[PDB]
């Protein structure tokens, strides 16, 4: 919990707050899967971000191409089961990139230098230079994917039960 | 540099308002000293080729094989470009196409401070002339084709807007 | 788990790859090689196995190769066999123009329309058969040196052979040497992924047989 | 970002733009330089694109010819047809006769592979010349043609840091100008002043 | 040295932009010299061996035992290879692969240093003449090669594309 961000002044709606939240104590028991349990927190954050925009853009826009089309498919929960032939070739690509991973995740801990989740990818410039704004652009990021974690379980499992449009009211 | 310049005459002098010589680099004011040159030349040989093939000067007999030389009768000389078979206007270009070689070919290309452009066929011994006498002539070069590049394009504009040019729109052309 | 991790031998934990910068550097990659920028995500520099007992097996005597040294020597051959059949797969096809085919009937177009054909009918012809004992008499005629290197008694680099008949490289510098040495890699690994290309293409359900696969 | 990201001049307040400055009045060399190579290269694509449309409303094509019979300012109604691609038979007059959004799907797949190649070539060698070779000024490759940048003081010219302030107002300009071009035709009567 | 050599003529010098000269060491400059040397004499051969029995020359008699000179009366100057014989398209090559080896088996190699290929049948001893004069024949060998590599490539093309040629696509061939 010491130096490892994320625990910050945002009050749960049970009357107790987020400012060391751990119910269960997955930090005393068996700190040493620490560093995966951030990496692990990060990966399933990032792709709900991405997944989330990826529900908000294929009601409006549909790239060109006849084998997705409104009138191919009306309803874009349908479009995971009615393009396998993109299906397994994300998943293939994204194999890729999880295998040049398993070095880094086989000395994540102490052997290897680098911090949970820090990949260098950085093109554009955009982490600051000093703690202060540095510490505060990383828990904005804990955030974001959280909010997009329990966003997306509510957004695929609304679609299901409404049947309706983008806001599912 | 733009001083020991030919090119600079008395009503002028350094003529540069917007200050285009000090532009770029030296090798950037030979690359404009040597187009004007060049855009002199060209415009020189059209404004001349203007007039004559207007008047009806005519070489006698046959152009090529039956589109002889009857395109100066009638059409204006802005015309008789595609009357000249292709055949014709080809070797035009693969002569011009040839002599831009040997003026860029040479042993030291002139943004490198070497000479200009010289004549292809018939070189002889050049300008051994005197060069008090040579700077007077470069002057004389230039501004006959400063005012051939003003005249040509008065050439066009009178045969695309008739009326745009006073005293040369009662002409027959 | 307690004895001291292989991670360790073979990974390098101070500097990182210029290809991958999250991965660190593999040991045995150097900025030496030609065409270097570290990339090895899968560690295989790193493998402690002498692949010289592919050729003499490890039992014959006390042995052994650098793990990189193979490797370069597999990329090298692996870029000069593909820089030429992606070549020499479009040559014979039309790709450049003329329909470049061997004198003679049973080389050409009525025979073999294009090259997919080419391998399955010179195989039963057997011009096949004998350009597979020709490859194989140059290959054991210059697979043995493989063996001389990693017995640590010769000091010829990876992919050399005294074959420079025009005389490209005699008494160039080492910079020059090294920038001419990148091109047969940069140029031979686009023709590996070239030929891949070809010829993944040109058997799939669809697809073409024309200079242009897709 | 501040006074110093050198954009900046008197017809605006001064250093910092107020909206988009706070992005890049905390990040780091690299991304307010960054920043710089994308307005100095989307205005180098709009500083041609205002011309590609000034060319294409009019209505001038190839056989570039001064006067009434073949294609200028006066007359773009040239008697010669030139010939495009002679495999789907379209040519270069009849691009011209066409509206300009209309005018671009004319050009046939041959074509823009060889555009994407060429300028996908030379994006190559701009990404090489400038991040790898750390020049220190932006938008700044190997391409001078003429050699401006070879005088006498070099970079710290006063006439060379005119140029590159002259040439991202242009830019600047033109980005905005073919912005309000392409409205006018999606939507007739956009931007009402002189040209459509 | 690439100025200061049998080739480098007037008109461009040293002419080399693309800078293929430096590419190697002295032993692949050496290798290009007597392959343009090599190139020039076959092109040489090729060039005026085609304009001649273009015209119909027709040696008298039988070339081969019923394939006689009926070669040149119709078909043009490009076929008749397939015409001659297998036996006598053999025998050429042969004199030729004999003439390759000579050439290859000199003394001293040409590049390193040694003398270029020399008169395989006839060898009259060429020693002797004054070196001012050769660097003058040496320039005219090459450079009529030169324009027999381009004109060889012009005959190819005109029998093959038809107007690709302009002021010689009207000529039978
Ligand atoms: C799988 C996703 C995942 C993972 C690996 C983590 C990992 C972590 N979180 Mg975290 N978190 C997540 C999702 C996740 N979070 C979500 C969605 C929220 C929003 C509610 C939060 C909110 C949160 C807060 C507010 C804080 C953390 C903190 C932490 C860190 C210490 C706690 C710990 O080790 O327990 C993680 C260990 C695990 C094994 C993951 C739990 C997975 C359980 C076992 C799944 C069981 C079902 C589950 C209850 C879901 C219910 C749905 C349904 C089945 C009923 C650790 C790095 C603390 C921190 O930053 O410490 C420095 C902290 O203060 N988390
Ligand atoms: C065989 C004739 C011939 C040819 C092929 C050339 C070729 C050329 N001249 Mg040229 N020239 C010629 C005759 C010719 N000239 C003569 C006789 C003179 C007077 C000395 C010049 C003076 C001259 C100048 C001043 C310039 C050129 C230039 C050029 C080049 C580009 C212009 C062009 O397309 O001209 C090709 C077309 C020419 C139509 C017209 C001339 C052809 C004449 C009339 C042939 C008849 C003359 C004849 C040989 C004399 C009779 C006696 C005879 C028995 C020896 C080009 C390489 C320019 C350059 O920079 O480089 C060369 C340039 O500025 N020429
Ligand atoms: C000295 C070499 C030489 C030779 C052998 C020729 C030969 C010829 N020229 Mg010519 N020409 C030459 C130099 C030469 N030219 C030069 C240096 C120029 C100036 C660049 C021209 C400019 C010229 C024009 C403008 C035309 C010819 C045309 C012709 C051809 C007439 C055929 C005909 O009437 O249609 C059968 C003929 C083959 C004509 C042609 O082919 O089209 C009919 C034609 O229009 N020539
Ligand atoms: C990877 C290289 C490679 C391979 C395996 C082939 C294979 C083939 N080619 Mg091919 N070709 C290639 C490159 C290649 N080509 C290149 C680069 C060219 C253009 C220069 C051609 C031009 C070509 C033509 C024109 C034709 C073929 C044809 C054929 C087919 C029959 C040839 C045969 O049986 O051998 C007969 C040939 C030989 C036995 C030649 C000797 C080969 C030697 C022994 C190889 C060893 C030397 C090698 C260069 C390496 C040097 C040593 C090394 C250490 C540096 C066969 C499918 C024919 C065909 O069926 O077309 C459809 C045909 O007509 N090829
Ligand atoms: C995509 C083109 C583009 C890009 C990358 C930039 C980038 C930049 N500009 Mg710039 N600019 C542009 C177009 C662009 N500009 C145009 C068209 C104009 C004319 C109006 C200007 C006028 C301008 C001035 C006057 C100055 C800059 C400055 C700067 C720098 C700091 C401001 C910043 O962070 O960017 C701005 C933020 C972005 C580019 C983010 C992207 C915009 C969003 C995602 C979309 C916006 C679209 C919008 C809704 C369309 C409607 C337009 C609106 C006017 C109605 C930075 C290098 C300053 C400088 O040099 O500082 C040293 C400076 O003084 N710009
Ligand atoms: C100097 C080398 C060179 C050569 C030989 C060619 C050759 C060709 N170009 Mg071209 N081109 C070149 C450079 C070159 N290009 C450059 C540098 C550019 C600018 C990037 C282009 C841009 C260009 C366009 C925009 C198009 C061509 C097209 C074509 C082809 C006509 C297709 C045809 O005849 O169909 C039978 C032709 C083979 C056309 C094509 O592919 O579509 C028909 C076409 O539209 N060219
Ligand atoms: C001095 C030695 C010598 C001798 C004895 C011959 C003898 C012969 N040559 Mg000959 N030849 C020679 C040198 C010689 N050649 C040389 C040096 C060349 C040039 C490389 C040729 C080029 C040549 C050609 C091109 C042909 C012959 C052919 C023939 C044969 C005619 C048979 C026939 O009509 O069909 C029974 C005859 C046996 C012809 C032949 O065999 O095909 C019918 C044929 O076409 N010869
Ligand atoms: C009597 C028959 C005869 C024979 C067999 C040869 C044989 C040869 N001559 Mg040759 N030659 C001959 C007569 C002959 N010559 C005569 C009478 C002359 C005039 C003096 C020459 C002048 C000559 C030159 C200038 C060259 C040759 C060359 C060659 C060689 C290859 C070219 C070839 O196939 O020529 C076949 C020849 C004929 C069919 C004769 C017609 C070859 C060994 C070339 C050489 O040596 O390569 C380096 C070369 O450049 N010859
Ligand atoms: C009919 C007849 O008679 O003849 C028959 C004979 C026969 C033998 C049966 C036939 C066959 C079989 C053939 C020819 C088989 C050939 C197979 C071949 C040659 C297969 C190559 C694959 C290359 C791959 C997968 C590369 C992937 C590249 C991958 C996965 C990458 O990630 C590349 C990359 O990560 C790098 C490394 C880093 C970056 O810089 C770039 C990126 C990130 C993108 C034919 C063809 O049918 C013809
Ligand atoms: C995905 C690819 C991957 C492969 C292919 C792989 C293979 C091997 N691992 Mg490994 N590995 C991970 C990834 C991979 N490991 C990850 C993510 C972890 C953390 C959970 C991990 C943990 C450990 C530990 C704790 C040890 C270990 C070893 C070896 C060993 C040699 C065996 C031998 O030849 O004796 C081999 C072949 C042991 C060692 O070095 O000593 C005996 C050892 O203690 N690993």
């Amino acid at each position: 919990m010491v130096g490892a961000e994320g625990p910050e002044p945002i009050p749960f709606a049970p009357s107790r707050t987020s400012k060391n939240f751990d119910p269960v104590g997955f930090a005393e028991r068996s700190p040493e899967w620490l560093p995966w349990y951030r990496e692990a927190e990060l990966k399933h954050g990032r792709a709900a971000m991405l997944a989330t925009v990826g529900f908000v853009v294929p009601e409006f826009v549909r790239i060109p191409g006849e084998q997705f089309s409104f009138e191919a498919i009306p309803k874009v929960i349908d479009a995971h089961d009615a393009l396998p032939e993109s299906m397994i070739q994300i998943f293939g690509w994204i194999s890729f990139l999880e295998a040049c991973t398993f070095p880094a995740m086989a000395g994540l801990g102490g052997k290897y230098d680098r911090k949970p989740g820090d990949f260098s990818f950085d093109p554009l410039g955009l982490y600051p230079t000093d703690p202060e704004k540095q510490k505060k652009m990383q828990l904005a990021e804990l955030k974001n994917g959280r909010l997009a974690m329990i966003a997306i379980g509510g957004m695929v499992t609304g679609a299901a039960v409404t049947g309706h449009g983008f806001p599912y009211l | 540099k733009v001083d020991e310049m030919p090119g600079a005459t008395a009503p002028l002098g350094k003529f540069d308002p917007l200050n285009l010589a000090t532009l770029g680099s030296e090798s950037t004011l030979a690359w404009f000293r040597a187009a004007e040159l060049k855009h002199s030349r060209v415009a020189m040989l059209a404004t001349t080729g203007y007039l004559v093939q207007a008047a009806g000067i005519h070489f006698p007999g046959m152009l090529s094989s039956d589109v002889s030389f009857e395109s100066l009768s009638a059409m204006k000389p802005l015309d008789a470009w595609d009357a000249v078979p292709e055949g014709g206007k080809n070797q035009i270009y693969f002569t011009i196409f040839l002599a831009e070689f040997i003026t860029e070919c040479k042993g030291t290309h002139y943004t490198k401070g070497g000479p200009l452009p010289t004549i292809v066929f018939p070189p002889i011994d050049f300008s051994t002339v005197n060069p008090e006498q040579l700077k007077t002539r470069q002057n004389r070069e230039l501004n006959n084709g400063r005012l051939a590049m003003i005249a040509i394009m008065s050439f066009v504009a009178a045969a695309n807007i008739p009326g745009s040019v006073p005293a040369l729109a009662g002409n027959p052309m | 788990a307690m004895p001291e991790r292989l991670w360790d031998s073979m990974v390098d934990k101070t500097q990182r790859s210029k290809a991958v910068p999250f991965l660190p550097r593999a040991v045995n990659l150097d900025g030496s090689l030609p065409g270097d920028v570290g990339f090895d995500p899968f560690y295989l520099s790193s493998i402690p196995k002498d692949f010289s007992g592919f050729i003499q097996p490890p039992q014959w005597e006390e042995k052994g190769i650098p793990t990189l040294y193979w490797m370069r020597e597999a990329e090298l051959k692996h870029s000069r066999v593909a820089m030429l059949a992606w070549f020499g797969w479009l040559a014979t096809d039309g790709a450049f123009g003329v329909t470049l085919r061997f004198p003679g009937e049973i080389y050409s177009v009525e025979n073999i329309p294009t090259a997919y054909e080419a391998h399955n009918a010179l195989v039963s012809q057997g011009s096949m058969g004998f350009l597979l004992l020709a490859v194989g008499f140059i290959e054991f005629c210059t697979g043995a040196v493989l063996v001389e290197v990693a017995k640590g008694d010769s000091d010829r680099e990876a992919g050399d052979f005294k074959l420079d008949p025009l005389s490209f490289l005699k008494g160039k510098s080492e910079e020059e040497i090294k920038r001419m040495k990148t091109r047969e890699i940069a140029n031979g690994r686009l023709a590996m992924l070239a030929f891949g290309g070809v010829a993944t293409q040109t058997a799939l359900e669809g697809g073409n047989h024309a200079f242009p696969y897709f | 970002s501040i006074n110093e990201a050198f954009g900046v001049s008197i017809e605006t307040g001064n250093k910092c733009p107020p909206l988009g400055a706070r992005i890049l009045e905390d990040a780091q060399p690299s991304a307010i330089k960054w920043f710089q190579n994308a307005e100095i290269k989307h205005g180098r694509i709009a500083m041609v694109a205002t011309i590609g449309y000034l060319v294409q409303k009019l209505g001038v094509h190839f056989p570039l010819y001064l006067g009434p019979s073949g294609s200028n300012c006066f007359h773009p109604e040239s008697e010669t047809a030139w010939l495009l691609s002679s495999s789907t038979g379209v040519t270069f007059s009849d691009i011209a006769k066409a509206a300009p959004l209309d005018a671009i799907q004319m050009v046939p797949v041959a074509g823009w592979m060889q555009i994407f190649f060429v300028a996908g070539w030379f994006e190559s060698v701009a990404y090489y010349r400038q991040w790898v070779k750390d020049s220190p000024i932006p938008g700044d490759y190997g391409y001078d043609p003429l050699g401006f940048t070879k005088r006498e003081g070099g970079w710290d010219s006063e006439e060379l840091t005119s140029l590159r302030l002259k040439e991202i107002k242009n830019g600047r300009l033109a980005m905005m100008t073919i912005a309000a071009w392409v409205s006018d035709e999606m939507i007739p009567g956009a931007l009402p002043v002189w040209h459509p």
